[PDB]
């Protein structure tokens, strides 16, 4: 199963 | 903005018994950027049913795809697989050495 | 030991609409998921048997984590054009890769996470799970955002938790194809190069998992210097295939042994060529 | 900055419509559009994941968004509905944890004419209460508003205080049976007995009142219940 | 239905440990949030937490069970300041929003060491006629109702703070237009303490 994060670059 | 050029191995799945059905594999590797031409030939002739896998990477990044085809060998028939890529000023093909 | 990775790869097209996204999903050599932003379905898909089990509340929660990554890079893109100073006639790639290694005893070994721009190390969280390697000066302004947002705590907990629970789900799941192994079934060729020498060839194949060790020795001591091995690489089946080859004097083929190791081999195999 | 917002309050007439404005100066990516109701808390109207994106969030209906820019994110209003009477709050996030806006207070009503500023009044400690305990509380009444749109501050010598402040968290309603009841509100400041017989002292009770803009219409013979302060004073006395 | 917490009011004297709960449906959830709002004042975020277990942050203490959907806050050493609405918010699967639950009221009780409960009388400055009744100095156990009249206007109970002394006290103010209105009447809606000062 995926991570779920938000962060962009 | 590093390219590599393609590392190119064609062989068959199984070993090759003549009048007995196989898959032959073209397997691409090493190389970046992902945009690549793979045609498996029959006797310089583009085989038409050839399926790839989904595109993925090793530790260094660079992309693999395993192109394949169904296939019945012969003693007379010739396969090849042509990759063309924007490290490549021609395409380059590599011979199916059944015997290697 | 088991290891669950994904791997992501978002490519801007230049005037042909929306980059490419491509994500896959791997337990130890096995392929379990894909998604593919060209393709009809829009949906997270299966590509092993054992996946297809899980229900809807899984493919939908896969599919919905999917396509917010694919947002989220398909905005990278665009971030990581200004920091490079890049316009958008240029096509670029953005490869990302995460996920977990458990041992013997299915306990969390390591977590990964990194990304490349255009085939080079982008930034990279540390072995140590709580720091990050930027290898440019464009990274470290992402490393700086994600330090002064804790990034670091909430996707350690994914990869030392939830990746484990995952792995561990799939490998019950799985364990017909997963908890295998398929010994190499190993042979030898011969071809003359010369009068006066010629390449002895080492085959394994059919084998799972892919790691395997091919060696050569003359007289019991390593060639290491003058073997040329080959990239493992895939069957298509599942299975694995490899091969090192030696070149030889003509009638001394049988001063060399080629030696294998394989997970599926209670003890190493040592082949001599045989007319 | 941070996460801004604007207006703080408006009264609109059912069928007026409204822009609230969300900025913030942070760079984010993600922003969020809420309404807080009692009995409801926080409830997503519509969010954005990026410029030039937004999605519905848990109560979209009567609502839209626009995100042109980064920094800001629209909340539109096109034909306001008693039911928009809320709290609005904005937010922005880097990843999951969201910084909030201020907040603004938005009645919706059929008829203005409802609508009245505070009458304010001080009432002065008694000697009882001095003589028992050498305390002083000042007590301040707010009384016949309409909307609930008030701020009530304390000021010492001119200046702003919160130590010995209560203030009720909210107002009363004057008519309990009436959907159109004007409030009450009540604060009180506690000193020393000391402080409060010092007649240089000065306490006054502040109401800043939003109500109506220059803009309003308004055909009342009572003055228009525009935005205003409202203030009561006392002098310290021995 | 998503995020669920109780909505008290959840009473709690001063030094007592508050523990605040929250449930939530999407298994897959990966972040949690507890928030603090102030009456009339905006969410101000206290914890987040992400892994399984217990994290720390002065006084609060956040317990993530994932096994059983089940979030707590804890308040350790609560103070009168720490009187507010606590909000959880999740993160279900996919999502790019947090889901709030409707909160949790928490009142935590000054400790009147000393208590003085007194209803004094206080006159309009702009002289009148007009006056309040200030039902002040009673204990955290005394409870004031709302008017059991009409015309006659009664607070509930705030908490004053004169920091400098560190000095709290509860009050509650009365009023009314009527004659038969007085400061000794006011507060009879409600059980006063026994031995209540009242002066004329």
């Amino acid at each position: 199963g995926l991570y779920d994060g938000m962060e962009h670059l | 903005m590093i390219q590599r050029t393609p590392k190119i191995q064609v062989y068959s799945r199984h070993p090759a018994e003549n009048g007995k059905s196989n898959f032959l594999n073209c397997y691409v590797s090493g190389f970046h950027p992902s945009d690549i031409e793979v045609d498996l030939l029959k006797n310089g002739e583009r085989i038409e049913k050839v399926e790839h896998s989904d595109l993925s990477f090793s530790k260094d990044w660079s992309f693999y795809l395993l192109y394949y085809t169904e296939f019945t060998p012969t003693e007379k028939d010739e396969y090849a697989c042509r990759v063309n890529h924007v490290t490549l000023s021609q395409p380059k093909i590599v011979k199916w050495d059944r015997d290697m | 030991s088991h290891s669950m990775r994904y791997f992501f790869t978002s490519v801007s097209r230049p005037g042909r609409g929306e980059p490419r996204f491509i994500a896959v999903g791997y337990v130890d050599d096995t392929q379990f998921v894909r998604f593919d932003s060209d393709a009809a379905s829009q949906r997270m898909e299966p590509r092993a048997p054992w996946i297809e089990q899980e229900g809807p509340e899984y493919w939908d929660g896969e599919t919905r984590k999917v396509k917010a990554h694919s947002q989220t890079h398909r905005v990278d893109l665009g971030t990581l054009r200004g920091y490079y100073n890049q316009s958008e006639a240029g096509s670029h790639t953005v490869q990302r890769m995460y996920g977990c290694d458990v041992g013997s005893d299915w306990r969390f070994l390591r977590g990964y996470h990194q990304y490349a721009y255009d085939g080079k190390d982008y930034i990279a969280l540390k072995e140590d799970l709580r720091s990050w390697t930027a290898a440019d000066m464009a990274a470290q302004t992402t490393k700086h955002k994600w330090e002064a947002a804790h990034v670091a705590e909430q996707l350690r907990a994914y990869l030392e938790g939830t990746c484990v629970e995952w792995l561990r789900r799939y490998l019950e799941n799985g364990k017909e194809t997963l908890q295998r192994t398929d010994a190499p079934k190993t042979h030898m060729t011969h071809h003359a190069v010369s009068d006066h020498e010629a390449t002895l060839r080492c085959w394994a194949l059919s084998f799972y998992p892919a790691e395997i060790t091919l060696t050569w020795q003359r007289d019991g001591e390593d060639q290491t210097q003058d073997t040329e091995l080959v990239e493992t690489r895939p069957a298509g089946d599942g299975t694995f295939q490899k091969w090192a080859a030696v070149v030889v004097p003509s009638g001394q083929e049988q001063r060399y042994t080629c030696h294998v190791q394989h997970e599926g081999l209670p003890k190493p195999l040592t082949l001599r060529w045989e007319p | 900055a941070g996460v801004t917002q604007t207006p703080k309050f408006r009264v609109l007439k059912t069928g007026q419509s409204m822009t609230l404005l969300c900025a913030q100066d942070m760079n984010h990516e993600y922003m969020y559009w809420y309404r807080q109701d009692p009995g409801m808390g926080l409830r997503l109207i519509h969010y954005s994941v990026g410029e030039g994106t937004t999605a519905k969030g848990e109560v979209p209906d009567g609502y839209n968004v626009s995100r042109l820019k980064k920094q800001n994110f629209l909340l539109g209003l096109e034909s306001a509905a008693p039911s928009q009477t809320s709290v609005y709050f904005c937010a922005s996030s880097f990843t999951d944890t969201q910084y909030f806006g201020p907040g603004t207070r938005l009645t919706v009503l059929e008829d203005l004419k409802n609508v009245f500023p505070p009458e304010v009044a001080v009432f002065e400690p008694s000697e009882a209460e001095i003589s028992h305990t050498q305390k002083a509380t000042l007590v301040c009444l707010a009384t016949g508003f309409y909307p609930d749109h008030v701020e009530l501050s304390w000021w010492v010598n001119g200046k702003e205080v919160h130590s010995g402040v209560c203030t009720d968290p909210q107002p009363l309603k004057e008519q309990p049976a009436l959907n159109d009841s004007r409030y009450a509100l009540s604060s009180r400041l506690r000193v020393s007995a000391t402080f409060w017989q010092d007649p240089r002292n000065h306490f006054r009770c502040q109401v800043q009142f939003y109500g109506l803009s220059e803009n309003d219409e308004w055909t009342q013979d009572r003055a228009k219940p525009v935005t205003q302060i409202v203030s009561a004073e006392a002098w310290g006395r021995a | 239905k998503e995020v669920e917490q109780n909505s008290g009011p959840l009473s709690v004297p001063e030094g007592a440990i508050a523990s605040l709960n929250c449930t939530y449906s999407d298994r897959g959830s990966q972040s949690f949030f507890w928030y603090r709002q102030y009456s009339g004042k905006s969410p101000e975020l206290i914890m987040s937490i992400y892994s399984n277990g217990d994290k720390e942050d002065g006084r609060f203490t956040a317990q993530l069970n994932k096994a059983s959907q089940y979030v707590s806050l804890l308040i350790r050493d609560s103070q009168p300041s720490d009187s507010a609405t606590y909000l959880c918010a999740v993160r279900g699967t996919g999502r790019r929003a947090l889901t709030f639950g409707s909160g949790t009221r928490l009142q935590v009780q000054p400790n009147i060491q000393n208590p003085d409960p007194a209803v004094y009388q206080l006159r309009d400055s702009k002289s009148s006629d007009k006056s309040v009744c200030l039902f002040t100095d009673f204990d955290s156990q005394t409870n004031v109702s709302q008017s059991k009249d009409s015309d006659v206007y009664i607070t509930d109970k705030c908490v004053l703070d004169m920091r400098s002394m560190d000095f709290k006290s509860n009050s509650a103010v009365a009023w009314s237009n009527k004659s038969d209105f007085a400061c000794a009447n006011a507060f009879n809606n409600s059980i006063i303490p026994e031995d209540t000062f009242f002066p004329s």
